[PDB]
C-alpha cells in the first residue's frame, strides 16, 4: 500500500510499505527520500510516536493514512 | 506555607526542564486537572492494557496534581514521576536533555493506556469511501479509532483530519480521515532575504530599505557560489541582480534555479535594466518578479512584501500552510487505482474535527544535506479569539461560533539549540486568570503581552465552549 508522510516544510512524500512493516522499515525509507538519519525522526499519528519494533497495523495506520515527521529541540537548562 | 493551587513550582531533577514545562502545560488544562482532583481517574485505571504500565502514569501524574493544586507547596520535587517515566519510556532514564512535545506524547500516551476504556485493540479494515458522503466516511474513521482508543485523553486533546487526494488525468478523488492529537504546523519561512548584487553600495541600501520593514537580510556579491549558498542558507527570497562580477548573469542564475527541482520554489526578484525584462520573459523561465533599475528602495520592500508576506510569520499562516493544496513531486506520485497509475496528484489536509483542547506543535526544525538546525523566527500567535472557522467551514461543514474559536492557555518555550537548552512554560490559572511564568522553582506572573517570544514551541488553546460546560 502507499502512505504519506508530511515533512518539516509541510512537504508531503509518498511511502511504498505493507501494513506488517516494522517502523524500522519506514524510517529506512523516509530516509531514503528525504536523508534524516532514522534516530532523530519522530514520527507521530494518531497522538502515538511510532517506535521501533512495531509495525505500521499496530498504530492502526491503514492506506493512504499521513504520518507527521518532527525532529527534537532538546532542553534540560542543566539545573 | 499556603500558597495558591496551581501556582507551583517544580525542581529540577537535572536536565529535566523540558518535562517541568511540559507538565506545567497540563496542569492548566482544566478538565484534565478536575478529572484528576476529583478522583475520576481510580474507576478507569485499566490495569491489564499490555501498552500501559498497570496505572503508574495515571497515579504518578494525579498526585502531582493533587499536590500542585492544593495550595500547600511553594514547589514540588517530582522524582516519583520522573521515575515512573522513565519505566515507561526508557529514554528519559538518566539525566538528558530531551524535547518537551516528546516528552508530552509519551506522558499523555502513557495516561490514555493507563485510562483506555477498551479492553482490547481490534483492528478493522476501513471501507472504500469512493461514492459516499464525508461525513459517513469521517465517521466510520473515528469510531475505528474509539473502537480501539476511548479514554479521557481522546476525549479532550483528539480530533480528526481529512485529507484528499485528486488525480490530474481522470479526476479520481480519494477521501481519508486521520485522527490527531498533535497539529504540527510547518513554517513558511523565516522572512530571510539573500541578495545577490555585486554592487556593494547598492546592496547595503536595499538591505537597510529591507531591515526597516523586520526583514533578515544577507548579502553576496559572489554569482558563481549563489546557487549553492541558496541551498545552503535556504533564504525565504532572492533580490538577484542582472549584472554581476566576474561575467556572471543574474538571468542565467535564475534560470539555473528555476530547472532545478529544490530551487524552483524559491521566490526570485530579478533587478536590473528594464530593457532585459521582455527577453528573459519570452525565452526563459520568469522569475517571480522584475523590479527596474535606478531601484525604487520601497518598490522592491513593497513586492518583497507581496510575495513573502511582511515580518513577522503568523500561525495563522502556518495553519493556512499546513492545510494548502500541494501537488506530489515526481519522486513521490500517488498510484490512482482508477486509472490504474501513477500520478502527481495534488494532496489537501483538512482540519474536519477540532478537539476540546488543541495542542498545536510548530515545526522549529530545518534537515538539509548541508546543517540541520532550529528555525528560531519569531512566530505570532493570538492569545484570544483565535478563529478556524475559516479552516473547518468546508464543503458538507458546519459549526456555531464557539465550536470555532479558541483561547491560548498555556505555551511551552524552547531556548538555544537543537540538542543543548532550556524550558519554560506560560501558563494560565483556571481560577484566576492570571497569566505566570515557569522556570523550574521559579513563578512569577505575566500580562498577556508578553507571552508571544520567539521561543514558543507549543501551543495549548482551549476552545471557548469548554469553560463554560461545569
Ligand atoms: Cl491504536
Amino acid at each position: 500500500m502507499q502512505i504519506f508522510v508530511k515533512t518539516l516544510t509541510g512537504k508531503t512524500i509518498t511511502l511504498e510499505v505493507e501494513p506488517s512493516d516494522t517502523i524500522e522499515n519506514v524510517k529506512a525509507k523516509i530516509q531514503d527520500k528525504e536523508g534524516i538519519p532514522p534516530d532523530q525522526q519522530r514520527l507521530i499519528f494518531a497522538g502515538k510516536q511510532l517506535e521501533d519494533g512495531r509495525t505500521l497495523s499496530d498504530y492502526n495506520i491503514q492506506k493512504e493514512s499521513t504520518l507527521h515527521l518532527v525532529l527534537r529541540l532538546r532542553g534540560g537548562g542543566g539545573g | 506555607f499556603k500558597g495558591q493551587p496551581g501556582i507551583c513550582g517544580l525542581t529540577n531533577l537535572g536536565n529535566t526542564s523540558f518535562m517541568n514545562s511540559a507538565l506545567q502545560c497540563l496542569s492548566n488544562v482544566p478538565q484534565l486537572t478536575e478529572y484528576f482532583l476529583n478522583n475520576c481517574y481510580l474507576e478507569e485505571l485499566n490495569f491489564r492494557n499490555p501498552l500501559g504500565m498497570k496505572g503508574e502514569i495515571a497515579e504518578a501524574y494525579a498526585d502531582l496534581v493533587k499536590q500542585a493544586w492544593s495550595g500547600h507547596h511553594r514547589s514540588i520535587v517530582p522524582h516519583v514521576f520522573k521515575n515512573k517515566v522513565g519505566h515507561f519510556a526508557s529514554q528519559f532514564l538518566g539525566y538528558q536533555q530531551h524535547d518537551s512535545q516528546e516528552l508530552l506524547s509519551f506522558l499523555l500516551d502513557g495516561l490514555h493506556e493507563d485510562l483506555n476504556r477498551v479492553k482490547k485493540k481490534e483492528y478493522v479494515e476501513l471501507c472504500d469511501a469512493a461514492g459516499r458522503p464525508d461525513q459517513e466516511v469521517a465517521q466510520e474513521a473515528w469510531q475505528n479509532h474509539k473502537r480501539r482508543n476511548d479514554s479521557v485523553i481522546v476525549d479532550t486533546f483528539h480530533g480528526l483530519f481529512k485529507s484528499t487526494l485528486v488525480c490530474p488525468d481522470c479526476g479520481n478523488v480519494s477521501v481519508t480521515f486521520d485522527p490527531f492529537c498533535y497539529l504540527s504546523v510547518p513554517l513558511p519561512g523565516a522572512k530571510k532575504i539573500l541578495i545577490v548584487e555585486s554592487d556593494t553600495a547598492l546592496s547595503a541600501t536595499l538591505r537597510s530599505a529591507l531591515e526597516g520593514r523586520g526583514f533578515t537580510v544577507d548579502e553576496t556579491t559572489d554569482g558563481k557560489g549563489s546557487v549553492e549558498q541558496i541551498r545552503r542558507d535556504r533564504p525565504d527570497l532572492v533580490v538577484l541582480a542582472v549584472d554581476l562580477s566576474a561575467g556572471q548573469n543574474g538571468y542565467l542564475i535564475c534560470g539555473k534555479l528555476k530547472k532545478d527541482d529544490d530551487l524552483k520554489n524559491v521566490p526570485i526578484v530579478i533587478i536590473g535594466n528594464p530593457d532585459g525584462f521582455a527577453q528573459h520573459r519570452a525565452l526563459s523561465a520568469h522569475a517571480d518578479e522584475y523590479v527596474a533599475k535606478p531601484v525604487d528602495a520601497d518598490q522592491l520592500v513593497e513586492r518583497a512584501g507581496a510575495l513573502i508576506g511582511f515580518p513577522p510569520v503568523r500561525l495563522q499562516e502556518c495553519i493556512e500552510l499546513f492545510t494548502t493544496v500541494e501537488t506530489l513531486e515526481k519522486e513521490n506520485p500517488w498510484y490512482c487505482p482508477s486509472c490504474k497509475q501513477h500520478q502527481l496528484a495534488t494532496k489537501k489536509l483538512d482540519l474536519w474535527m477540532l478537539p476540546e483542547i488543541l495542542i498545536i506543535h510548530l515545526k522549529r526544525f530545518s534537515y538539509t544535506k548541508f546543517s540541520r538546525e532550529k528555525l528560531d523566527t519569531l512566530v505570532e500567535f493570538p492569545i484570544r479569539d483565535l478563529d478556524f472557522s475559516e479552516f473547518v467551514i468546508q464543503p458538507q461543514n458546519e459549526s456555531n461560533p464557539e465550536l470555532y474559536k479558541y483561547d491560548l492557555i498555556a505555551v511551552s518555550n524552547h531556548y538555544g539549540g537543537m540538542r543543548d537548552g532550556h524550558y519554560t512554560t506560560f501558563a494560565c490559572n483556571k481560577d484566576s486568570g492570571q497569566w505566570h511564568y515557569f522556570d523550574d522553582n521559579s513563578v512569577s506572573p505575566v500580562n498577556e503581552n508578553q507571552i508571544e517570544s520567539k521561543a514558543a514551541y507549543v501551543l495549548f488553546y482551549q476552545r471557548q465552549d469548554v469553560a463554560r460546560r461545569l
